């Protein structure tokens, strides 16, 4: 989910938010639980567990 | 050894 | 003692020949 | 597990072994395992009648399950060590 | 060279891995164990109690043995380089740095061992004699009537001048001519910020000295001297500014209230000419000092304690500092004296002794030598050598001739670590003193002129005339001045 | 528990009955859960049909599987 | 049960008598003079100490080697010594001169050990890379160098009775050939381990031998395992027997298991106790030799000490 | 500076766990806020895994009270001896013991 | 020597 | 272990006191022996036969 910006910043793809510094994107790993919201996309991609 | 070396230098 | 003395004399002659060859070389 | 340790302390000792089938064999304990299988080197005849049908063969493997007795001299074994170790088990 | 020794050690390690219990040929290990051994040797070189775990008993034993062998080789190379240090056999260009580094790490290990012995063991400072010295200093201060330090307020007039002078000294010391470093730029920036905002700087210094009772990691670097290495210690820049500030304040307060007497005072005067000249004139202007018709005698003793550094009682230092200066600055000084010691890789310990390189350290050594002066010279002797606090005397002058003629000790001088006594004595006192000396430490076999520090200044008609009398007078005076002071605080 | 009550008689004379009408008496030196035994100064009596033969031995090990009874004489 | 088990020889046990702690480092070699007056002890400080053989007091020192010297010998017809080590310096320690006059050369790398002949004026040296130079008397050159090793030679010996030239290498290859021919007629391509413990017996031939694992006996004619020793897993570094037939081998791993000459099993199975300055597992028996009178054995270990163990009067030494 | 935020503290803990302990320059090149000495000081003060940041008891209080009178200065020397080893919790506990016993 | 002694005399990290 | 006996001729005594001679080929933990070229210690029982460990009293190397 870590993506680099064009001005020397980071941007979260899964959280769909901006990160001011390198520590901001590194603190949206334990937080910004967009990984738990991917269960709907995983169930839509595969109907079985 | 170390004592004389530390004393004379 | 006789065989040991003969072997010592043979080794001394061989070492003297080797030393003469090293002195002449 | 105890008697295994015991037999390990008896290697290179001359022993007489009596099997269930009235066969008696003297030899030198060369090896011991978990089943208490024994391997003897320098087979010999302790008794005239019981002794099986061998000669040339000097080394045998004896199945543990077939032995009745193992004959030992008092010199080969520390008794106190055995007693406290026997107490030690559970 | 040492490269051959290292190669032989590596070959021995390989042979031990191949021969010293290889555990059979079953696709054994590789030089990773050699890397672990090298890492363990480096860890020992750090003076660290760490080791090389994760190996069996014989492998670890062989590793320790090879490490001890390589260490003995390195120590022997260092001893050979130190023996060739004064002359250096026409000292080279490249090996000097390596020898200096080896000696530096050796001294770092030695200081770590000394700190560990001071911490685990209890080499105290003769607590009975220490309390006695504290009481003596108390009586001395009460006789002198020296008031303690009023810790710097923020509304003092000459405080800005003192801080500007401190900034000027720190700048002259930091950068001389086109000099800078990774942290030296920080020091210059701090000096500039202080020169711009002196009120904020004074407030920050007051906040550090009144509240900050700790310090950061102070480093050490040994000056490449020939005979005696002069270590220089580096500290934090803001800590250095506060150091210079309270140091200059202590100096101003002491010079204002005469905290330091003249004898312990390499001080405001030209140091070589004034010392030697006043010394010779006092030896010449004494009460007929050159008269030897009635059997009188004169003795001049020069020494250096070798105990004006780490060999100090830190708790005694804190007690004396609280006795002469307010609690906050004294506690801050005692804290900064034992803050930290960091080598290039190692981390030396603290709470072992005074760090001489830290700023504001000269006030301590001259005041630590002041207690030793009160101990060696005494109370009445010092009170007569100085004069009353209402009308003191000069650097080598008395109030009256009786003040000099009563006691034996006439002239007394002190350097940063040196000490010089000159005392005249009659023949009866001489006989009594030699009697006491022979009763304590006799010389029956006439072995009293064996070890005698003599000079080479014309040793035919100018050296010490080694007779039966003078040679023993010298030894006995030296012994008497090894009895006044305790052998644990300082010796000669 | 039955195997502990046998620890109780270590260095105490014991009477042992084995399959094939053989009886041993000797001083208990060791035993295991299998009831393997080492005895010293032990005499064996074999009872064959009726006569009884004897056998003496300073030290013998006995395989536990032959064992029936372990009491004192 | 075991071989020579019910036939124990009642020899005297060892009892410590004195320790000489004057060396600075792990000892290298220890030998006694012929007059029972001098004792040459080497150390890693590059200084061979000539102490007293029975008194143990330091008589003199002798330097000249830049590094540790792991080889020392003395001649029979020559009143001088011979040193050998990684410095390639041979200190011809005369009783009247006490200086360096040998100047042994010929080795292309570091030397580990050396030996001199008791009858012939020949020698042998254990160089590092591949060299083995026979230091001829008054020549200082290897006229007939018995070089049959591919690595640092561990041990080398020359005599005038049995194998005139017996040596071993660490490259899994030895040269057990006759010193008269020079060529390797019989390559002893065995003893891959560190085999550096070989001493003499006390009777005639068919004496004992040694190895780091499963040591046994040897033979003079062609070699033969005459007496099967026990499982001596201790890495033996040296072997020096007495005149009465007693043989003891020093262990490099500290566990110097002393065995008898007839059985080959460790009678005591003793180990080198560490000094208070040494570590737990840091010590290793470097040398152990009986005196000329067999009165007190000198044992120089890695603790920088020479222990003089004498014999005790005991008879309760019978094992079943 | 040196605010020591939680997102910076987690990054410093990850750099100490990944890179190492005796490499302060390698850990300072991935934070862009502090130097190497400040990062090492933070790792030795708050980010150390052996630091006992809680559980202030009466045995440690009696140990610190029986140590501040023997040595009035040099609180860093009594940091590892008392067991706190944080070099600032000892001064805070001394201030709390001096304020609570004053009233 | 052995399969277990090979794993017993191993240098760890 | 019977490992030293592999491929060698052996004497075998069963618990019932019978005797065989043969080439020991295989053996397991339960002493099941695989045998080749067997005979009554002088009649040829078989070229290959498997024997249960239960029946083995003793093996000898000849």
């Amino acid at each position: 989910y870590f993506m680099k910006n064009h001005l020397g910043s980071y941007e979260c793809k899964l959280c769909l938010t901006l990160h001011n510094n390198e520590g901001s994107y590194l603190a949206h790993t334990q937080g910004k639980k967009h990984q738990t919201n991917l269960a709907r996309r995983a169930a839509k991609e595969a109907k079985e567990a | 050894e170390f004592h004389k070396k530390f004393m004379e230098k | 003692e006789e065989a040991i003395k003969e072997i010592t004399e043979k080794t001394r002659v061989a070492l003297e020949k080797s030393v003469s060859q090293k002195v002449a070389a | 597990m105890l008697f295994y340790s015991f037999f390990k302390s008896l290697v290179g000792k001359d022993v007489v072994v009596e099997l269930k089938n009235d066969l008696s064999i003297c030899g030198t304990l060369h090896s011991v395992d978990q089943y208490l299988n024994i391997k003897l080197t320098d087979i010999s005849v302790t008794d005239p009648e019981k002794y099986p049908h061998m000669l040339s063969v000097k080394n045998c493997f004896i199945r543990g399950s077939v032995v009745r007795y193992v004959q030992l001299p008092a010199d080969e074994v520390d008794t106190q060590l055995l007693q406290d170790a026997a107490r030690k088990e559970a | 060279v040492e490269s051959h020794f290292d190669l032989e050690l590596r070959a021995a390690v390989m042979h031990d891995i191949l021969d010293m219990m290889p555990e059979g040929i079953k696709q054994n290990k590789a030089r990773t164990i050699l890397q672990h051994l090298s890492e363990a040797w480096r860890c020992w070189k750090a003076n660290i109690p760490w080791k090389v775990p994760g190996l069996p008993t014989p492998i670890e034993n062989m590793i320790l043995r090879y490490v001890k062998a390589k260490a003995d080789w390195w120590t022997n190379t260092a001893h050979y380089n130190r023996e060739r240090i004064r002359r250096g056999a026409t000292v080279d260009k490249t090996v000097c740095k390596k020898n200096l580094g080896r000696l530096t790490r050796l001294y770092l290990k030695a200081e770590q061992e000394r700190q560990h012995n001071y911490l685990k063991d209890g080499p105290y400072i003769t607590a009975e004699e220490a309390v006695a010295v504290y009481t003596t200093t108390v009586h001395w201060l009460e006789s002198r009537r020296f008031s303690p330090i009023p810790f710097p307020p923020l509304s003092y007039k000459h405080d800005t001048k003192l801080l500007i002078l401190a900034l000027e000294r720190l700048k002259e010391a930091y950068s001389v001519k086109s000099r800078l470093n990774q942290s030296q730029r920080e020091e210059l920036g701090l000096i500039e910020q202080a020169y711009d905002n002196p009120h904020e700087a004074l407030s920050r210094i007051k906040r550090h000295l009144l509240t900050q009772r700790a310090f950061k990691e102070v480093g050490i670097e040994f000056m490449d001297l020939y005979s005696h290495l002069v270590p220089v210690y580096d500290v934090e820049p803001l800590e250095k500014i506060t150091d210079a500030y309270l140091d200059q304040y202590l100096w101003y307060e002491a010079d204002k209230r005469r905290l330091f007497p003249p004898w312990i005072k390499p001080a405001d005067t030209e140091p070589p000419p004034l010392l030697v000249y006043k010394w010779c004139q006092g030896i010449n202007n004494l009460q007929d000092v050159w008269e030897t018709s009635e059997g009188e005698c004169n003795v001049m003793l020069e020494s250096r304690f070798e105990k004006m550094y780490e060999k100090i009682d830190l708790t005694l230092l804190n007690r004396l500092l609280r006795l002469i200066v307010d609690h906050n600055i004294a506690d801050y000084m005692t804290a900064k004296n034992n803050v930290v010691i960091n080598y290039k890789d190692m981390n030396h310990t603290n709470s072992y002794g005074i760090i001489r390189g830290l700023q504001f350290a000269s006030f301590i050594v001259q005041y630590y030598g002041l207690v030793m002066d009160l101990l060696v010279l005494g109370l009445h002797r010092a009170s007569e050598m100085a004069g009353p606090p209402q009308m003191p005397n000069d650097f080598l002058s008395f109030q009256d001739i009786a003040t000099e003629a009563a006691h034996p000790i006439r002239l007394f001088c002190r350097y940063i670590d040196r000490i010089h006594i000159f005392f005249r004595f009659t023949a009866d006192e001489a006989r009594d003193l030699i009697q006491r000396y022979l009763t304590e430490h006799p010389d029956p076999n006439n072995e009293n002129i064996v070890g005698y520090n003599n000079k080479k200044c014309w040793p035919r008609d100018a050296r010490m005339r080694l007779m039966k009398h003078d040679v023993n007078l010298g030894r006995a005076v030296f012994w008497d001045i090894k009895n006044r002071l305790p052998r644990s605080v300082t010796t000669v | 528990e039955p195997l502990d009550l046998i620890r109780l008689s270590l260095d105490e004379r014991i009477y042992v009955k084995m399959r094939n009408d053989r009886e041993l008496r000797g001083r208990l030196h060791a035993y295991d859960q299998h009831l393997n035994m080492i005895l010293g100064d032990v005499e064996e009596t074999v009872t064959t049909i009726y006569k009884s033969t004897k056998r003496n031995i300073p030290m013998l090990f006995v395989r536990g599987d032959g064992v029936v009874l372990v009491a004192p004489p | 049960k075991a071989p020579t088990m019910p036939k124990p020889q009642w020899h005297p046990p060892w009892k410590l008598y004195r320790v000489i702690s004057g060396h600075l480092g792990w000892v290298r070699c220890i030998a006694v003079e012929p007059g029972n007056q001098w004792f040459v002890t080497g150390s890693a400080d590059r200084t061979i100490k000539i102490w007293d053989l029975a008194s143990g007091k330091l008589k003199l020192s002798l330097t000249g080697h830049i590094s540790t010297v792991r080889g020392v010998i003395v001649s029979t017809r020559s009143p001088y010594l011979f040193s050998c080590g990684e410095d390639k310096q041979v200190k011809c320690w005369d009783l009247e001169y006490n200086k360096v006059i040998r100047h042994y050369h010929g080795h292309l790398s570091a030397v580990y050990g050396l030996d001199l002949h008791p009858t012939i004026d020949v020698l042998v040296t254990c160089s590092r890379d591949s060299t083995a130079r026979i230091w001829d008397v008054r020549t200082k050159a290897s006229v007939h160098t018995l070089s049959g090793h591919t690595n640092a030679v561990a041990t080398v010996r020359c005599q005038a009775a049995e194998p005139q030239i017996i040596t071993g290498s660490h490259d899994t290859t030895i040269r057990l050939w006759d010193l008269v021919a020079g060529k390797t007629r019989v390559t002893l391509t065995n003893h891959k381990k560190s085999v550096r413990a070989v001493v003499l017996h006390p009777r005639h031939y068919t004496f004992a031998s040694g190895s780091p694992d499963n040591i046994k006996q040897w033979k003079f004619p062609d070699g033969s395992f005459i007496q099967n020793l026990s499982g001596h897993n201790a890495i033996i570094n040296t072997l020096t027997v007495n005149s009465d037939g007693v043989l003891v081998s020093g262990a490099d791993n500290g566990t110097m298991h002393l065995w008898d000459w007839r059985t080959g099993y460790n009678f005591q199975r003793v180990h080198a106790a560490v000094q208070p300055g040494s570590l737990d597992s840091e010590s290793g028996i470097f040398a152990c030799a009986f005196d000329q009178s067999e009165s007190r054995l000198l044992t120089a270990e890695a603790d920088k000490t020479i222990k003089v163990y004498r014999e005790d009067d005991t008879a309760t030494e019978e094992t079943h | 500076g040196g605010v020591w935020r939680n997102t910076e503290d987690e990054i410093l803990k990850a750099a100490v766990m990944k890179y190492g302990k005796n490499q302060w320059s390698r850990i300072a090149s991935l934070l862009h806020r502090k130097s190497a000495k400040q990062c090492k000081a933070r790792w030795y003060e708050w980010l150390d895994p052996s630091i006992k940041k809680t559980e202030w008891s009466r045995e440690e209080e009696e140990k610190l009270l029986h140590l501040a009178k023997l040595m009035p200065t040099q609180w860093r020397t009594i940091a590892p001896i008392i067991g706190r080893t944080a070099a600032q919790c000892l001064e805070h506990y001394e201030f709390l013991l001096d304020k609570a016993a004053q009233r | 020597m052995t399969v277990k002694e090979q794993q017993e005399w191993k240098i760890p990290p | 272990a019977l490992e030293n006996y592999i491929n060698r001729t052996v004497a075998v005594i069963t618990s019932d006191g019978r005797m065989i001679v043969g080439t020991l080929k295989g053996f397991d933990q339960t002493i099941n022996l695989i045998l080749d070229e067997s005979h009554e210690r002088e009649q040829v029982v078989l070229g290959l036969y498997i024997v249960r460990g239960d029946n083995v009293a003793v093996i000898g190397e000849i």
